[PDB]
């Protein structure tokens, strides 16, 4: 808990009244998403092959 | 009478979310958080003055 | 005076603020 | 299929303060209201611009190219046409051709086997039209490697006259295999110098070559001798690594600039 | 002495919204704020004589033994700029 | 309008996509900020121009009486806006987040700093 956090953090079992940072709180992405241009020039293998 | 109070996340700064360089900056100890109560001593002084 | 960021840089409120200033 | 162009008087090299122009948008970055500092070839503000002319008159000499360039042409009627890019010219190493012609902008990187005196020739007989005739710029173009040509259009060969009205501006440059092309087209109405007032270049295109160039040449409009040049006047300026301060609107458009070393 | 101090506090009123460098002490300390700040952003280009300023850019180029020498480059050039930065605030932080 | 790993034409970065009002040039891929860090994109696909917000983070700070006292926490999430917090009482201040403290319309004195007004105490 976050009690526990900052004794932690502290290195002590007890705290003194006040407040005290810990561990900074950064939101996660979700998901990754990739863009890039519209494919066009397809080498033409099938003239080849 | 006071200067705007500013904070960094020193992980968010040196390595933006690449695990690999927050793993490697963990090498050098307690570099970060020592630049964070620096910091943390500018912000809570404004108050103060 | 002519007066959040990417980089884990931020700005942080005072503790009084501009109203509690002035009324101070 | 060449034969020479011997026809022309010897003039001296004129010269000219370019004012202001061959600025660039120096990457593809959008910016709003700012000024930003940057280090790039740039030609510099004031510095001597090389001027010539095509009227009994046609200057196509073989230019240097090194770290980079800038041409500009005040024209009419389209006599300006082209460039000749590489470093030996012979046939023996590949080198970069680009045309605009009366179907097509066309460009490709050949051994080309250039000839000595290139140009673009066109039929000019009492029937009131004029069309192309004389693709006069080389013999062998062998292991090519880039090629690219337009969507099919039609442009004037018209002989439109009075003062110059199309000021076309090009910056050319190879770093790195890459060559790019910047250029601005505007309206005008002047007599025959660069004009003093401020615009910068549109990036045109780039393309991933991978050839050395050290020379360059220019390809212009035109019984094998004996013909009339259209008046057209055209500037070569040379770009130096310099550092500039551009200022951006809030449309993102460089707006002015500042050559820190004037 | 009436008269004299409504029209000295008048001069003031009128001093304060007529010139522009009166409020010099404080706009001075809001743009060396700034200009740091501006100035630790701008170092996350700086190469730091890595192959790149562009941490994602080190790792899809080079192999995980020596992408590794270039991340401590970058890690130790900006630590550095930190350390600068921080160290500028304290001392200017003295002055306020 | 959500946070995200984006790659657009290599150009790596992590934050919340949310439509532009910028007009770009037809040439430029990216957009800039004074400080030359990437705040806009074009989509290289459909045509349009994106606005880059750096997804929330911040301190956590932990606001407490003394131990001996009592064990009962409440939490600051610093410049946070506590529609981001539960993806991890509630009360938004500009100072950013607090979960656990109950908020009174009654103004005693400062006991524990929190920001922008606000203040903390340990009562009935
Ligand atoms: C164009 O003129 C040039 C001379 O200015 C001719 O090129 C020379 O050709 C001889 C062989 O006939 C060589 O020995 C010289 O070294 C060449 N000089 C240069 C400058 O290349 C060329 O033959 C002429 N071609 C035509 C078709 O008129
Ligand atoms: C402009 O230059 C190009 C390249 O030489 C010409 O394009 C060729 O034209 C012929 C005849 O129409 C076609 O058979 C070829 O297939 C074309 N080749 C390419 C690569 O497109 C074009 O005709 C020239 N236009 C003029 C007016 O001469
Ligand atoms: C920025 O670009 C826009 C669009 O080209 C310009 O806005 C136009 O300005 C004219 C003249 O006032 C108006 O009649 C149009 O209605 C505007 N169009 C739009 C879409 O807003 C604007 O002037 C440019 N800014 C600068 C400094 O030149
Ligand atoms: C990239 O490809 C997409 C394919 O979806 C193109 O999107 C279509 O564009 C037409 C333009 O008239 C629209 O009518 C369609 O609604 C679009 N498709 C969808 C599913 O919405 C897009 O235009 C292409 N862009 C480029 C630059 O090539
Ligand atoms: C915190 O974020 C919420 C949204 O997550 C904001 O709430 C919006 O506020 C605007 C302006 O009043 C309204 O138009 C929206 O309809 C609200 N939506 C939601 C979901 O709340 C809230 O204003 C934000 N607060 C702060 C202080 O930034
Ligand atoms: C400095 C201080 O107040 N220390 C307290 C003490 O007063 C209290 O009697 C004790 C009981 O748990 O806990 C501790
Ligand atoms: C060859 O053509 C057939 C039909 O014309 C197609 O189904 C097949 O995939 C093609 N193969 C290659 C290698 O292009
Ligand atoms: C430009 O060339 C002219 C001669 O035409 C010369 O007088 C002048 O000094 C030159 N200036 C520079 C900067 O090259
Ligand atoms: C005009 O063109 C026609 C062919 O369309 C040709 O017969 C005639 O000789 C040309 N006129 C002149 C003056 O040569
Ligand atoms: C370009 O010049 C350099 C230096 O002479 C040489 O190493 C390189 O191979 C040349 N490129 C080509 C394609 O010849
Ligand atoms: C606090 O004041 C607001 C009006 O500002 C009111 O809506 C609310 O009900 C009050 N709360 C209590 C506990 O009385």
């Amino acid at each position: 808990d976050p009690l526990s956090e900052t004794k932690c953090t502290l290195k002590s079992f007890t705290v003194e009244k006040g407040i005290y940072q810990t561990s900074n709180f950064r939101v996660q992405p979700t998901e990754s998403i990739v863009r890039f241009p519209n494919i066009t020039n397809l080498c033409p293998f099938g003239e080849v092959f | 009478v006071s200067m705007t109070k500013t904070s960094v996340d020193c992980t968010m700064y040196i390595c933006g979310d690449s695990t690999e360089c927050s793993n490697l900056l963990l090498q050098y100890g307690s570099f970060c958080t020592q630049l964070n109560r620096a910091l943390t001593g500018i912000a809570v002084e404004q108050d103060k003055n | 005076v002519t007066l959040q960021k990417f980089n884990g840089l931020t700005v942080l409120p005072p503790l009084l603020t501009d109203e509690m200033i002035a009324q101070y | 299929q060449c034969v020479n162009l011997t026809t022309r008087t010897q003039l001296p090299p004129a010269y000219t303060n370019s004012f202001t122009r061959g600025v660039y948008y120096p990457d593809k970055v959008f910016r709003s209201s700012v000024l930003h500092s940057t280090q790039d070839l740039f030609l510099p503000f004031f510095s001597n611009v090389t001027w010539f002319h095509a009227i009994k008159r046609f200057d196509n000499p073989v230019l240097p190219f090194n770290d980079g360039v800038y041409f500009a042409s005040t024209e009419k009627s389209n006599i300006i046409r082209g460039w000749i890019f590489g470093t030996t010219l012979d046939s023996k190493t590949q080198s970069l051709l680009i045309v605009n012609n009366a179907t097509n902008v066309v460009i490709k990187v050949c051994e080309f086997q250039f000839c000595n005196d290139p140009f673009l020739g066109v039929y000019h007989k009492n029937n009131k039209s004029w069309m192309e005739s004389e693709f006069r710029v080389y013999s062998s173009a062998n292991n090519c490697t880039f090629e690219y040509v337009s969507q099919p259009f039609l442009m004037d060969l018209e002989g439109k006259q009075g003062n110059f009205k199309n000021l076309r501006e090009f910056v050319f440059k190879n770093i790195d295999g890459y060559f790019k092309i910047y250029s601005k087209h505007t309206p005008i109405n002047l007599v025959r110098d660069l004009p003093q007032g401020f615009s910068a270049l549109e990036p045109l295109v780039d393309l991933p070559i991978g050839i050395n160039i050290t020379r360059f040449q220019t390809l212009l409009a035109l019984s094998s001798s004996g013909w009339t040049a259209g008046a057209a006047a055209y500037y070569v300026g040379y770009l130096q690594p310099r550092t500039f301060l551009l200022k951006y609107n809030e449309n993102g458009t460089i707006t002015d600039a500042v050559d820190c070393a004037l | 002495i009436a008269n004299q101090f409504n029209s000295a506090i008048g001069k003031i009123q009128d001093s304060l919204s007529s010139t522009a460098s009166a409020l010099g002490k404080l706009q001075d300390v809001v743009n060396q704020n700034a200009q740091a700040l501006n100035t630790l952003v701008k170092q996350l280009s700086s190469n730091f004589g890595a192959i790149s300023s562009v941490l994602n850019d080190i790792l899809a180029r080079l192999d995980k033994v020596e992408a590794e020498v270039q991340i401590d480059r970058l890690i130790t050039g900006r630590l550095q700029s930190l350390q600068t930065y921080v160290t500028q605030q304290l001392i200017r932080a003295a002055e306020i | 309008n959500k946070c995200v790993n984006f790659n657009f034409n290599g150009l790596t970065g992590t934050g919340v996509l949310t439509e532009s009002n910028k007009k770009f040039l037809p040439f430029q891929q990216f957009g800039r900020d004074i400080d030359d860090t990437t705040d806009a994109v074009r989509d290289p696909q459909t045509l349009e121009i994106l606005d880059i917000t750096p997804c929330s983070f911040g301190g956590v700070s932990v606001i407490t009486p003394g131990t001996n006292t009592s064990n009962q926490v409440a939490v600051l999430y610093q410049g946070v806006n506590c529609t981001e917090v539960p993806v991890a009482n509630v009360f938004q201040t500009r100072a950013g987040c607090l979960i656990g403290a109950e908020h009174v319309n009654n103004s005693y004195e400062c006991d524990i700093p929190i920001g922008a007004g606000i203040c903390a105490s340990y009562q009935t």
